[PDB]
């Protein structure tokens, strides 16, 4: 993380699509480094859908520049997410900000 | 005529850092001795540090596998930081073993007797599933200095060791309280350890050191 | 190492071999070691160093 | 508010303080502006020059 | 191995004078030159001994700031040639030497008395001059062994001059690149010395490394 920001590293890391952001809120039920399965909330729940929601982390790509990127996840087993949450941390990215 | 400088006072205030107090020194030697023996305890000094790991279960760094959380490069740079003290060996296999949900720390190695562990609460990975498993054979060899893997099977992975146990000298040149001579002047040297090798051994090496690299004024 | 448009050298100091003959070589009115007369040059590189 | 935050974590105000040299060993005869700055890398590396 | 290191060779001077010395030493080990050079350079600084004249005891005028009839040069003049005056006692420690002269013509430094302990290393070395035939003049000076280099202004009618116990002149180390067998990280010392004909550079240069050895061994075994 930069020490002397600004604040709008945020916006950066979650407006573009580089990161993994939580659809619905719940809590996490399995941590990996492949996947990330989360189970939603009872509110949030619909009574037509499937279920939970599993989250797929691309590991190591190729970029158009030859740039090796990934997506590292951060949260932990069991903790409780909400909607707009950041899961996983992909290039340039330390808990939702940018780290350049 | 001179006065020869003697340790007599060693104080160990924790388990990182330890004071070291040089006494008695003369006017000019204190400085000189002292950034002579920070040169020397930053430049060169032996230790032992992890050279070669091997996972059965992965074939490349660049790899992930099922049930840890962090990635295997991960892993790899969790140990390039492992602390081990070697008593009288240089090539030691390391095995690990591990099953169930919950953190892998540096307590999970199996027991050589030969070696030591100074910090048990060093993790190196995390396993969130219950029947994944992951074994690995770590080579633990004994070097000096900084050596990265480009200058020195498919399943072997190579990582970077860092032989020098030094993390930084702090020292300083202090007036004696109570002497008969006033122009006497004590050291006092403050040295990081990471716990691998002792402090007072560590100087009588660098003394010796000095000792040896000056020998080759004397036949001049 | 002379220019081809005029007579002047190209080889001059910059900007660090400049500042520092520009803060060896300056004057001050008190300083350690002042009024004091000196043998030579290398007695005053000594007593520098 | 930079001299209240260095004044808050046992820093001095002007935040230059005298560092002294790694090969002779002596106190430099001016106080150097150190800190921590936030640096970057460009895609120019050397390996695709040569 | 681990606990061996390079070793360099010692037949490299180069001598352009009678007393100055050139040694190269190559090869060293990385970030070994420095190490061995500021810690040679600053023993032979301010911490090596000697003998020097530290008090003037003159029977002409009390005042410092004052000039003389009769003389050429002036008294800081003599001042800064008894500075230059080399010499080394063997036996005692302190030695009280007179210079008489009364004629017409420059003083050199086989003009004083010779005595058992006392060698002038250079007798052409000049003090001052004596222009007119009556101008006598009558100096007692002190030459006392010590180490290092003190001023005057921190000692305290005699004269207060400024004591050079150090054999030496000037001491400048070089650190350059060397190599041998594919490594370029080395060190090769360069320690160019100029000293006086009081004793030889290189016995300064052994004599600093027996000192440094001494104050190393209460921890070699």
């Amino acid at each position: 993380k930069p020490l002397v920001g600004t604040g709008m590293e945020r916006a950066v890391a979650v407006d573009s699509g580089v990161t993994a952001v939580a659809k619905r809120g719940g809590v996490v039920q399995y941590v990996d480094a492949s996947r990330i399965v989360i189970k939603v909330n009872e509110d949030e729940m619909y009574p037509g859908e499937a279920g939970i929601d599993i989250y797929n982390l691309t590991k190591y790509t190729r970029s158009n520049q030859n740039t090796c990127i990934n997506q590292m996840p951060c949260v932990s087993l069991g903790e409780p997410v909400e909607r707009g949450d950041v899961l996983a941390d992909g290039p340039s990215t330390d808990l939702g900000e940018l780290a350049l | 005529e001179f006065l020869k400088p003697r340790l007599v006072d060693i104080e160990q205030v924790s388990s990182t850092h330890a004071k070291v107090t040089l006494e008695p020194l003369e006017r000019g030697f204190g400085h000189t001795l002292g950034n002579a023996l920070r040169r020397i305890l930053l430049s060169s000094m032996p230790g032992c540090a992890v050279t070669e790991v091997e996972i059965d279960g992965v074939l490349h760094e660049y790899s992930t596998k099922e049930g840890v959380q962090e990635d295997i490069l991960e892993i790899l740079l969790n140990l390039k930081g492992l602390a081990v003290r070697v008593q009288g060996k240089d090539e030691v296999i390391l095995t690990l073993n591990k099953s169930g949900i919950g953190p892998v720390t540096a307590a999970d190695i199996t027991h050589d007797g030969d070696v030591e562990i100074v910090k048990p609460q060093h993790v190196i990975c995390h396993l969130t599933d219950e029947n994944a498993s992951i074994s690995m054979r770590i080579k633990v060899q004994r070097g000096r200095g900084y050596v990265p893997a480009s200058t020195r099977p498919i399943g072997r992975l190579l990582v970077d060791a860092c032989y020098s146990p030094v993390e930084r000298i702090a020292y300083n040149v202090e007036a004696a309280r109570v002497e008969q001579r006033t122009d006497l002047d004590k050291l006092v040297i403050e040295m990081e350890t990471n716990g691998t090798i002792d402090p007072e051994e560590a100087i009588r090496r660098a003394a010796t050191i000095l000792a040896e690299q000056l020998e080759a004024f004397v036949d001049l | 190492i002379l220019s081809p448009a005029n007579g002047e050298p190209i080889i001059v100091p910059s900007q660090d071999v400049v500042l520092g003959l520009y803060y060896m070589t300056r004057d001050c009115v008190n300083a350690k070691g002042e009024g004091m007369v000196l043998t030579g040059p290398k007695e005053a590189e000594r007593l520098y160093r | 508010e930079i001299k209240e935050l260095l004044k808050l974590g046992d820093l001095p105000t002007s935040g230059q303080i005298r560092l002294y040299d790694g090969r002779t060993g002596e106190q430099f005869e001016r106080p150097v502006t150190v800190g921590y700055m936030y640096m970057l890398k460009l895609n120019h590396l050397v390996d695709d020059k040569m």
